[PDB]
């Protein structure tokens, strides 16, 4: 009962969707940790070579708007028209209301587009999750996870992809609610660093966002990425 | 020789051996499962029940309408899967009312019944060149009751196959085929409305799965000055314990 | 045996060089109740036996008419046998508004056999299960055209269509030098008519309820007998 | 329709849509077998005859014409928990066995099993069979016994009284004299509907054997048939 | 036969959308009961993991308007866009109609939808039983309704629906009784509590409860905690 | 009276000048050809469904032979996609 | 192998020796029908055909086996009476709509290929069957005497002789015979009797069941140009001659 | 190999990457087990293509698979003459409302590219078959000067100095490419397209290896003028020159 | 002595080999006995006969009926054949058949090997049985007698593999080894009578009449059974003529 993807099978349960969630386990791990002034995104890039152009690739993150930010998992093809499409409708939210979207709102237009490829039997379900971040005076900082199932949810900190597990139970363990940015990236760089399966996960194999402080929403470039990890002492 | 699985049992494209189409045929057998209507006509008038199926004590036993009116003069009982009813119920009430409203008099019975399995002719094409408005026929069948000047009272089953007939006196659902066996028994053209409705209400007892109560048991009857009317439940409990006065013992 | 492996539907043909699908469209006439027609110059008649589902129930319609000139009788399948009926009237009606002139019957026929022909072509759509008799007088003289759900059209002197009917048309072939010529008595050529249907009952007999007649003719237009009408010709 | 969906291959024919015995189809042991409880009471000795029919075929035996009576239940039942019973009804001296034949919720297993219990049962006591029943696969009413045949080649008989033939022309307590029919049916087992006129020259048929006045069972046999019942379905309804 | 939407099964039934109500039964489970003048919907939300955070997102249970409220359980996903079209309906019918929109003509209303999604073959319909509740504009009578992806609805006094459903329904078949339903807002609020109880091992952080009552009020609790309480002490 | 004049005809301008080069194409070479386009420019349509990417099909560029030309309805181009689901399976 | 499992059970496919079996099992339902013939002569071709007379039931005169699809073009086709009769109406619509286009008779080669075009258009595509009819169409026109055979697959030719239907075998090989022996063009009255000897021959494949053949020919010089079925004294005369045996 | 599942019927890759589909309507073209050659000259362009029937009754006047297409574009296929024709008035009403649009006549570089982006939807679409056949383009260009263009049914689009085509492929054009190599230039260089034609004739007796007559063979040369097939007598003429020679 | 038995399976292409193998040989092929038809779906048909009119593999007068079931026997080439017209009940009693039926049978007549013959399902790649699918044919082998060492293994452990190798197949055959269909839980059950041998076919849903015969030829072609070739002249069963219905003779051509 997987031919097609607008069938239950027995049990209840779409296995074309499962099917989907199994794909993003394949991914580069993406890592989210909220702080009390700020939230950071890392993610390691599954795809390395020494002949990549790591100076402008940053296919791994995204940017939607002023204070909102994205890293995703899964098929980049895929990321990439839910990416646009989360961008038009921002940018006419702000045209309409002339305010900034708040990004629960995003998040619920993208998950019902997500859900809806679902419905259709023509359409695939998206392989890819999302992990949201940005600021809005609804709720100031919160980070949002959505899966190719649709459905939405918020959390303080959060892992995707590859090993997921691990890096779920690391962040359990060590977390605080009270962390700083500058602290919740030493956090997250740990967590990557031992969830990894490279042996020392070099500056390469990373790309990084933060979001922190109206708002500066910051991606950092590979020579910031050295220095900061050098910082933490990699 | 060699027996091998069958494929003419999937769609309704397809026609079985013999020039059978089975998928309507499927259809029809969904009625069976659907909760007992049974139906009486005479000159005097007619009048029919339909057991409500209560499937739990929570649910409201009397906002279950199997049991609905389209006209003043003219409703109809229903059974099978109630989802494609609503609509045929819908259709049948706009049919009506725009009847009404353009030629400013009564909708005679036979032609809403056209009207209505028209709309249940759909899985098909429609009896105008229209083209296919779903992939399955309806699981629901149902019996209209009415009065018409030139008709007199009259009532009409109608299939999901685009079919109907005038019947004297019918049954569908659970048990209908001895319900309807009962009714041939029992049924003879001198029927008043008393004994029409208190036959209505032996033929459930005999049919339905438990006892039969005003609660679970509703009557419906079509007379020229009442026009459709339901019993309600004091009214069907004097019934229930009337039968039991009159025919037991 | 193979035969289920090709009759899945009407486009497919079958390495016999046949079409199964259309077959069983055609054997569909068998299950349907007999009903007979036969021609004179001046008259041409129809007989039907109409079935009913069980002694509460009223009878069938099995004729139609469809203009004081034309109507026809049918068996087979009740949903094909309603859309074929009115697309014809729907057509009969046309052609006498759009050009003030009665529908002649071969045009009748040729026009609804091409309406027949073109659901066998196409996936989705199934054959039509209702073979009928079309009946009409015109100023070509009296006709009776013979059709079937799979195109086939053919005018006959008379003929019978339904379970059990073989045994009217041997009956019929066996009278056809006698019956013809009965041109000019409307109830001997009825009489006759009956006659032919009364061979295909084995288990009831011909009643006031069941059987039906209709006639048309020069002087008579296309009339619709039922009821105790009936009586005096059985 | 523009285009057939691709997707439809459609599914392989050489295996039926049966239900399957237990879950674990990738089970890796004997699998177990249906257990048959046959009423023992019965007193067999008594009845001159046994008829074994399938359910869709009830209507040629209406109560207020015979006086059926119900003497016991056989009881199956299989641990892996599938069990079902059905009941032996009797009238004059004959026995009269009823299946609910239902591919959907029975394996044709328990009917193999059944009717090698019903047949081993009635060896001994060499009863006159009547064995009436449908197929799928002939193209008209046929009438069968133990030494002729009216069977083309390409024409057979499947499901319950399929088991039933086989145990009464091979296997254990074989060469049991016994009559046969089989009207022509369509669709899968226990849902079957029967053509008009075969389902007349049956209920003409039918009645001789059993010996009851012709006409009246031919009337209480034909109300019984177009009064709803399964086996006439559609038809009278679907065709005008 | 399970294939497809478009084929009856042999038996009468559609195995497709009873596999759909099927699935329906796998997401967590929602009750409600009606009082005499107040309606209660307890949802059993999935024992929150610490990193959830517990300030947004936090109801299931969720507003149509200022006098319905609509529960579910199931796919969560649908679940979100049938709300979405039921507010649309909602919004529509206030603005080409005066009167609001009836609880009745909602569940209808949504009844459709999940029925037109099970029309045609091209679409999953939508593994979701909602559980629309509220009080007729103006009207104090409560109405509780139940839809299925079949579109077939019903009202109920009680009703339960997802995970572990019998239990509940069995215990207020047994603990309803329809000749005195509970009538004060407490009463109510402490039936529901039993209820979810017999499914809800967890203590009261599980149990969410939401409170309509007639006049177009809304409110859900947070000291059903004293509720739970009260039970153990009547346990 | 209130419309530009251009509006009525400009805006199905497209679709009619495709209907008279079918029209054109049936009276020269028969049925068959218009058929065949037609029922091409159909099963394209039918098939591609995507809402999110109102672009349109490449095919379909292919079909009308415009893959090389460019139109001012080409360079200036209830919205949900569940909306678009009911609207394109007309269910 | 004939059958080719697996790629036949659906239209549109190419198998992998490069057939596509649906229209080759079209091409098997062309065997079964009425055997046709049509011959060409130095001014017009002949058609004849072998009703078979079913029952005796079949009013005589109205029932015909030869379609007229224009005043110009005769027909006859052997297989699927539906498809059959269908391509034939096509085929008439056709031709009035290019009378009314050019107020001129279509000449052969145009119509031929439209027929052709329409029906190689049904092997296309998924959703439609193959036409399961071979059919013989000519006439003539500003160009002279024109005699085609298309097929299940669309394919048409140019014939000097075409035969179809059950009989085709030795119906072929005679006027394949007929051809060699008079290579000069056959003249209309010739072709008659000739064609009326060779269905006869095809008859012995069915000798039990009793038959009919309609004549029907158009030609230059006789007619016009118009096509005008045989009747009468010159059907009779036919019949004797290929009486003959 | 045989196809795997899917990809029996519909063009969708194969665990191997192939598509079975396209692989299979190649095999197509040879179906009709013609062989057609292509050589250019100066300034003319000339085809050759076998035109063995070989039934007697067929008519030989209308067994063409040189197609006129255009003034200056003429084209002969290789495959089934129902997608042939289908194929050629495609290519027709291409080139016809190419002229009405840009206004000036259609290259045959760029409707050998349209019919071959053609033939790329059916190559991706699920729900339409290629047409299986192979299509030479022969033309005149005004600017290129005389060229040959080839498609098939993957929609694959190469120029060809000289070409051939059908079973007999290999010796054909191995033996063009030793005349060519042996004349170092990548013409014939023949002042008169009657030479071409006689030279295309002499390498086509050479490689299919059997001496034919008029009947066997039609040809089609195309010049800066107009395109135009060779009747028999020309044809017979050629041969007759051919012999002399 | 050798015995073949023909699997269920896409086309029924075994059974109809052996219809093709029987019809063929009908001077030295006879009827046996009926095994115990306990786990099919219930048969029973007529006599059937070579569509040649030679005399029925049904020699004895007394037989009128067909069981679901039955092994025929050549006295000639030592050989038995099953004839199975319909599938088991259930993959579930796929076991209980070879454990109760096949294996006493075998022993009751002191068989040496058996050749299961099979038909495989393009679509059936799960766990790549499915190699080199050019070829269209498989043949497989089993010794016990050389592999005493692998018998001697299985019956004490598992891998749990997915696939197994146990089966030595041909090379230029389309598969090299077998995964989860019929031949695994069988194939056990033999193990847990000197050889066995298994034939597969890859085919696809049809009138597989042709299949079936060029199946039967390439067999016979292999030195898989020592039987002489029927190749002089195949004949159907009569009753294959009913395949297709019983006429035509209807208004429509």
């Amino acid at each position: 009962y997987d031919s097609r993807t607008t069938i239950f099978s027995p049990e209840g349960r779409l296995y074309q969707v499962e099917y989907a969630l199994e794909s993003i386990s394949h991914a580069g791990t993406a890592i989210g940790i909220m702080a009390s002034d700020g939230i950071v995104l890392a993610a390691e890039r599954k795809v390395t070579s020494t002949l990549l152009e790591q100076d402008t690739s940053t296919e791994k993150l995204y940017k939607l708007n002023d204070k909102i930010a994205v890293a995703v998992a899964g098929l980049t093809a895929d990321a990439e028209i839910l990416i646009n499409t989360a961008r038009i409708h921002a940018q006419n939210y702000l045209k309409t209301y002339n305010e900034d979207i708040p990004v629960e709102i995003l998040v619920r237009r993208l998950s019902d587009i997500k859900q809806g490829y679902t419905q259709h039997g023509g359409l695939r379900p998206f392989g890819v999750s999302f992990i949201y971040a940005g600021y809005d005076d609804r709720y100031g900082y919160q980070l949002y996870t959505s899966n190719p199932s649709g459905n939405y949810t918020g959390w303080k900190a959060i892992s995707v992809g590859a090993n997921t597990s691990a890096a779920q139970t690391l962040l359990q363990m060590d977390y605080k609610d009270d962390m700083k940015v500058d602290d919740a990236i030493e956090l997250a760089l740990k967590t990557l660093s031992k969830t990894t399966d490279s042996s020392a996960l070099t500056y390469d194999r990373l790309e990084f966002a933060t979001i922190r402080k109206e708002v500066y929403q910051k991606i950092f470039k590979p020579q910031e990425i050295k220095d900061i990890l050098v910082k933490t002492g990699i | 020789m060699f027996l091998t699985r069958s494929e003419y049992d999937r769609g309704v494209s397809t026609f079985s051996p013999e020039g059978r189409l089975f998928q309507v045929e499927y259809s029809l057998e969904a009625i069976k499962l659907g909760s007992t209507a049974i139906g009486i006509a005479t000159k005097e008038g007619v009048v029919l029940g339909v057991e409500k199926r209560a499937t739990s004590p929570l649910l409201e036993s009397d906002s279950i309408e199997k049991i609905v009116e389209i006209d003043r003069h003219i409703g109809c009982a229903m059974s099978g899967l109630t989802a494609d009813a609503r609509s045929m119920i819908e259709h049948a009430r706009t049919a009506a009312v725009t009847h009404n409203l353009y030629y400013d008099e009564d909708i005679n019975v036979e032609s809403l019944t056209q009207s209505v399995c028209d709309l249940a002719l759909r899985f098909g094409e429609g009896a105008s060149g229209e083209e296919r408005l779903m992939s399955r026929p309806f699981g629901v069948a149902l019996l209209i009751a009415g009065h018409d000047a030139d008709d007199g009272y009259q009532l009409f089953h109608a299939e999901p196959s685009g079919t109907f007939y005038r019947y004297n006196a019918k049954a569908i659902g659970s048990g209908s085929e001895g319900a309807q066996a009962e009714l041939l028994n029992e049924w003879h053209s001198s029927l008043t409305l008393k004994e029409a409705e208190l036959l209505v209400l032996k033929i459930l007892k005999q049919v339905m799965e438990e006892k039969l109560d005003e609660n679970n048991a509703q009557l419906s009857c079509i007379t020229k000055q009442d026009g459709f009317k339901i019993y309600d439940n004091e009214k069907t409990a004097e019934l229930i314990k009337e039968l039991k006065e009159k025919e037991a013992a | 045996m193979f035969r289920n492996n090709y009759d899945g539907d009407t486009v497919t043909f079958s390495p016999t060089g046949r079409l199964f699908q259309v077959e069983y469209a055609l054997e569909a006439i068998k299950q349907g109740s007999v009903t007979v027609g036969l021609r004179s110059n001046t008259h041409a008649v129809l007989v039907a036996l109409k079935r009913n589902a069980d002694e509460l129930s009223s009878y069938q319609k099995k004729i139609i008419k469809c203009d004081e000139h034309m109507g026809l009788s049918l068996a087979g399948l009740a949903p094909d046998a309603r859309v074929l009926s009115n697309y014809l009237r729907q057509q009969c009606n046309y052609s006498s508004l759009v050009f003030n002139r009665k529908l002649a019957v071969e045009r009748a026929g040729h026009l609804l056999c091409d309406k027949a022909q073109k659901n066998t072509q196409s996936y989705g759509g199934r054959p039509y299960g209702v073979g009928l008799l079309i009946i009409g007088y015109d100023k070509s003289g009296a006709h009776l055209l013979e059709f079937q759900p799979s195109g086939n059209v053919t005018e006959l002197y008379g003929t019978a269509i339904g379970a059990r009917s073989q045994g009217a048309k041997t009956y019929l072939e066996r009278t056809l030098d006698t019956f013809i010529k009965i041109d000019g008595n409307p109830d001997e050529l009825i009489k006759a008519g009956v006659e032919a249907i009364s061979q295909s009952l084995r288990d009831e007999s011909l009643t006031v309820d069941n059987l039906s007649i209709a006639i048309v003719g020069k002087d008579t237009p296309f009339t619709i007998y039922d009821g105790e009408a009936v009586a005096k010709y059985i | 329709m523009l285009f057939k969906q691709w997707n439809d291959l459609p599914e392989p024919k050489h295996l039926l849509d049966l239900p399957e015995i237990s879950k674990n189809l990738q089970s890796l042991e004997v699998c177990p077998v249906p257990k048959v409880e046959f009423p023992q009471d019965l007193d067999v000795p008594q009845y001159s005859t046994a008829v074994i029919t399938t359910k869709i075929m009830n209507p040629l035996f209406p109560k207020n014409l015979l006086q059926l009576t119900s003497i016991g239940e056989i009881k199956t039942t299989l641990t892996v928990v599938y069990g079902f019973s059905f009941p032996i009804y009797s009238f004059g001296k004959t026995l009269l066995f009823s299946m609910e034949e239902n591919f959907i919720s029975i394996s044709p297993i328990f009917g193999n099993m059944i009717s090698r219990s019903i047949i081993s049962q009635l060896a001994q006591f060499s009863p006159d069979i009547i064995v009436i029943g449908t197929s799928d696969k002939i193209a008209s009413m046929k009438v069968m016994t133990e030494n002729e045949c009216t069977l083309q080649p390409p024409e057979f008989i499947t499901g319950f009284i399929g088991s039933v033939l086989t145990q009464l022309i091979v296997g254990p307590s074989k060469g049991l004299k016994f009559k046969c029919l089989v009207a022509p049916s369509e669709g899968p087992n226990g849902f079957e509907k029967l053509s008009l006129s075969d389902m007349g020259s049956l209920v003409d048929l039918c009645g001789q054997w059993l010996g009851f006045e012709p006409s009246r069972y031919s009337e209480e046999c034909y109300r019984l048939w177009r009064c709803d019942s399964a086996a006439i379905g559609a038809q009278s309804g679907l065709y005008i | 036969y399970d294939r497809a939407l478009s084929i009856f099964s042999p038996d009468g039934h559609i195995f497709q959308v009873e596999y759909a109500l099927e699935a329906v039964k796998r997401g967590t489970c929602a009750v409600g009961v009606k009082g005499k003048n107040c309606v209660v919907l307890g949802c059993e939300r999935r024992s929150t993991l610490k990193l959830q955070d517990t300030r947004i997102t936090p109801s299931k249970v969720s507003k149509i308007d200022s006098h319905v409220v609509l529960s579910f359980s199931g796919l969560n996903a649908d679940s979100r866009i049938l709300i979405e079209k039921a507010r649309v309906e909602a919004q529509s019918h206030r603005l080409t109609l005066e009167d609001p929109v009836t609880v009745e003509y909602l569940t209808r209303y949504v009844a459709g939808v999940q029925q037109r999604y099970t029309q045609s073959g091209g679409v999953r319909p939508f593994g979701v039983s909602t559980l629309i509740a509220g009080f007729d504009p103006r009207d104090d009578e409560p109405k509780l309704y139940q839809t299925e992806p079949s579109g077939i609805y019903s009202s109920w006094s009680a009703q339960t629906i997802g995970r572990n459903s019998k239990t509940v329904r069995e215990f207020l078949e047994k603990n309803y009784d329809r000749k005195e339903p509970p009538a004060t807002v407490e009463e109510c609020v402490k039936l529901t509590v039993r209820s979810l109880l017999e499914v809800v091992q967890t203590g009261a952080k599980n149990i969410e409860i939401t409170v309509v009552k007639p006049d177009s009020d809304i409110v859900a609790l947070s000291s059903e905690e004293i509720n739970q309480y009260v039970t153990q002490i009547e346990q | 009276n209130d419309r530009h004049p251009l509006e009525s005809t400009l805006k199905n301008w497209e679709t009619t000048q495709r209907q008279r080069q079918m029209e054109q194409y049936r009276q020269i070479f028969g049925i068959a050809e218009p058929m065949k386009r037609t029922m091409e420019m159909e099963i394209v349509n039918r098939t591609d469904f995507n809402p999110l990417s109102t672009n349109g099909s490449i095919h379909r560029d292919i079909l009308l032979n415009k893959e090389c030309s460019i139109d001012w309805e080409d360079v200036y181009p209830g919205d949900d996609v569940h909306s678009k689901i009911e609207k394109q399976l007309g269910i | 192998t004939s059958i080719g499992t697996g790629y036949d059970l659906s239209n549109s496919v190419f198998s992998p020796d490069g057939r596509n079996f649906q229209v080759e099992y079209a091409v098997k339902a062309v065997e079964n029908g009425t055997t046709s013939i049509g011959i060409k002569c130095n001014d017009g071709v002949v058609f004849a055909v072998e009703k078979l007379i079913t029952s005796k039931l079949l009013v005589p005169q109205k029932n015909v086996k030869i379609q007229v699809v224009d005043r110009h073009i005769g027909c006859v086709y052997s297989g699927l009476i539906p498809d059959g009769r269908h391509l034939v109406n096509r085929g008439r619509e056709e031709a009035a709509s290019f009378k009314k286009l050019y107020k001129t008779p279509i000449p052969i080669p145009a119509f031929a290929d439209r027929l052709g075009q329409y029906v190689q258009a049904h092997t296309l595509y998924n959703s439609v069957r193959p036409f399961g009819v071979s059919t013989i169409f000519g006439g003539v026109d500003k160009n002279g005497a024109h005699l085609y055979m298309l097929e299940p697959s669309g394919s048409y030719w140019g014939y000097k002789g075409a035969a179809t239907g059950k009989g085709r075998q030795s119906a072929k090989a005679e006027l394949e015979k007929l051809v060699d022996h008079h290579p000069e063009g056959l003249s209309a009255r010739e072709a008659v009797k000739q064609a009326a000897k060779i269905i006869y021959l095809a008859h012995e494949d069915n000798k039990e069941k009793d038959f009919e053949l309609e004549i029907s020919w158009c030609s230059l010089s006789e007619t016009n140009g118009l096509h005008k079925f045989v009747k009468g004294d010159l059907l009779q005369e036919a019949i004797d001659f290929a009486q003959k045996e | 190999a045989s196809a795997a599942g899917y990809d029996r019927h519909i063009t969708i890759f194969s665990p191997e990457g192939r598509l079975y589909q396209v692989e299979y309507a190649f095999k197509a073209t040879n179906q009709t087990n013609i062989n057609s050659l292509a050589v250019r000259g100066k300034d003319c362009t000339v085809v050759i293509s076998q035109k063995k029937v070989p039934d007697k009754l067929l008519d030989p006047t209308t067994v063409s698979y040189i197609f006129c297409i255009s003034r200056t574009i003429g084209m002969v296929v290789n495959g089934p003459i129902p997608d042939a024709r289908n194929a050629a008035l495609r290519a027709k009403a291409e080139a016809a409302e190419f002229r009405y649009k840009y206004g000036y006549d259609m290259p045959c570089d760029v409707l050998a590219k349209r019919m071959a982006n053609l033939s790329q939807i059916y190559t991706q679409r699920a729900y339409m078959r290629p047409l299986g056949v192979i299509l030479t383009f022969v033309s005149v260009d005004e600017e290129l000067g005389p060229s040959i263009y080839k498609t098939d049914p993957a929609g694959y689009y190469v120029g060809y100095k000289a070409t051939a085509t059908g079973p007999k492929q290999q010796e054909i054009t191995t033996n063009l490419e030793n005349h060519f190599k042996k004349s170092k230039i990548d013409h014939i260089n023949e002042e008169s397209w009657e030479k071409v034609v006689e030279f295309a004739i002499t390498h086509m007796i050479d490689a299919l290896g059997t001496e034919f007559s008029k009947n066997d063979l039609e040809v089609g040369v195309a010049t800066k003028d107009k395109f135009f097939t060779l009747s028999a007598e020309n044809i017979e003429e050629r041969l007759v020159a051919i012999a002399e020679q | 002595s050798c015995l073949v038995l023909p699997l269920v399976s896409v086309g029924n292409i075994p059974q109809l080999s052996i219809d093709w193998l029987l019809n063929s040989q009908a001077n030295e092929w006879e009827y046996l006995e009926a095994l115990d038809s306990k786990y099919l779906v219930e048969f029973v048909g007529p006599l059937d006969r070579p569509e040649d009119g030679s005399d029925s593999l049904y020699k004895d007068a007394d037989m009128k009926y067909s069981s679901a079931l039955e092994v025929f026997y050549n006295k000639k080439r030592g050989l038995f054949a099953i004839q199975q017209r319909t599938p088991l009940v259930s993959v579930n009693y796929l076991n209980n058949f070879i454990v109760e039926i096949i294996l006493p049978f075998l022993s009751k007549y002191n068989i040496s090997e058996i050749c299961i013959w099979d038909s495989l399902y393009a679509m059936e790649d799960e766990n790549g049985v499915i190699v080199r699918p050019q070829e269209v044919y498989s043949l497989g082998e089993f010794y016990f007698d050389d592999e005493a060492e692998l018998l001697s293994n299985l019956h004490l452990n598992d891998q749990e593999s997915m696939v197994n190798n146990w089966l030595h197949f041909t090379p230029t055959s389309f598969q090299d080894k077998i995964s989860v269909d019929q031949p695994i839980f069988k194939i056990l059950f033999q193990i847990l009578l000197r050889s066995i041998k298994y034939c597969s076919c890859l085919a696809n849903e049809g009138d597989n009449s042709l299949d079936s015969q060029q199946f039967l030829q390439w067999i016979i072609s292999q030195k898989v059974i020592k039987n002489a070739p029927p190749i002089v002249k195949f004949v159907r069963p009569i009753s294959w003529q009913g395949a297709y219905g019983m006429a035509d003779a209807r208004d429509k051509f």
